[PDB]
């Protein structure tokens, strides 16, 4: 997950095409992260090691 | 249990720029969030702003964009407010509280869970 | 400002409910509602946890529920000690907390 409430804005550049970029991030601080069960992980590595 | 310590009496004219402190006693100041509230006589609880004591980042209500600034001082472990451009309509009771826990994975600044309360300070502007 | 009855009446033993109603973007999207009793002449008190939970070492006589875009404080039988101004707060728009005015409980 990417937990932070983010906003979006856009800018028209010359004719036609707009460009998109992050507008703001309303106050808190993010950390991108991935949580995996250790239990399952250890079980897997040893089973692989056996084979 | 923990006990918050607030400031004393403040009597000022319009255009005061009042500094209001709140020094917690018992928990680590850089552990839980900080919320400030106001309760005018007759009105209910009006929330002012929150502060993250870890990095100093804050967010205030919509009607204070310019009058209320909030800063930290982590050497002592207290927090300071500065109430700019006050008039005689802002005579109200101010509360200091202890908010949610600062994590590195999820936002819990807006949680309305206010476990502890200060005793309350009155400002008079006249 | 969390639409709320200013007062509620009731004789001892009567079970009353105090409700607060807000917008659906604030109230309905997140289950974050609290209830704080402020006994007259005192600081606020912490008695209700999350939307329907209780703090540590608090009586079970109060509970709650969220129905649509409003929520209520489930109160058991009244008594002489329940004469206080109850307040409600809940998650605001973006990263703020919205609070109501009060419900002055009048025990008959
Ligand atoms: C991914 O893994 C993350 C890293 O662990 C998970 O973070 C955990 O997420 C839970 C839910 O947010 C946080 O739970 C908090 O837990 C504390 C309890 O800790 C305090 O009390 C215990 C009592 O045993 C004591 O042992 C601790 O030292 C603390 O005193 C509650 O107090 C909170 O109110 C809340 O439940 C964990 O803290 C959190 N660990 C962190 C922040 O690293 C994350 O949830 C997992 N999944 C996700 C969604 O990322």
């Amino acid at each position: 997950t990417r937990p932070n409430n983010n906003t979006r804005k856009s800018v028209r550049i010359g004719p036609g095409q707009t460009f998109y970029a992050t507008g703001d991030i309303i106050g808190d601080i993010k950390q991108a992260h991935c949580n995996i069960s250790e239990e399952k992980w250890n079980d897997t590595l040893q089973k692989v090691g056996i084979e | 249990q923990v006990q918050l310590v607030q400031s004393g009496a403040q009597m000022k004219n319009p255009g005061a720029s009042v500094k209001v402190s709140c020094a917690p006693s018992g928990y680590t100041f850089t552990d839980f969030y900080i919320h400030w509230l106001r309760q005018a006589p007759g009105q209910g609880l009006q929330w002012m702003g929150w502060m993250n004591p870890q990095t100093g980042r804050t967010n205030t209500a919509r009607n204070f964009q310019g009058r209320v600034t909030m800063t930290r001082d982590t050497s002592i472990g207290t927090a300071y407010m500065e109430l700019r451009s006050l008039t005689s309509d802002d005579t109200a009771i101010y509360y200091c509280t202890t908010g949610g826990w600062i994590s590195l994975y999820y936002d819990s600044s807006y949680y309305p869970n206010f476990d502890h309360w200060g005793q309350g300070t009155l400002l008079t502007v006249s | 400002a969390l639409t709320q009855p200013a007062s509620v009446s009731g004789s001892p033993g009567q079970s009353i409910t105090i409700s607060c109603t807000g917008t659906k973007y604030d109230v309905g999207s997140h289950d974050l509602v609290s209830w704080y009793q402020q006994y007259p002449g005192k600081v606020p008190k912490y008695m209700i946890y999350e939307v329907n939970k209780r703090p540590s070492g608090v009586s079970n006589r109060f509970s709650g529920s969220k129905s649509g875009n409003t929520a209520s404080l489930t109160i058991s039988g009244l008594r002489a000690e329940d004469e206080a101004d109850y307040y409600c707060c809940s998650f605001g728009g973006s990263a703020t907390v919205v609070c109501g005015g009060g419900t002055k409980v009048t025990v008959l």
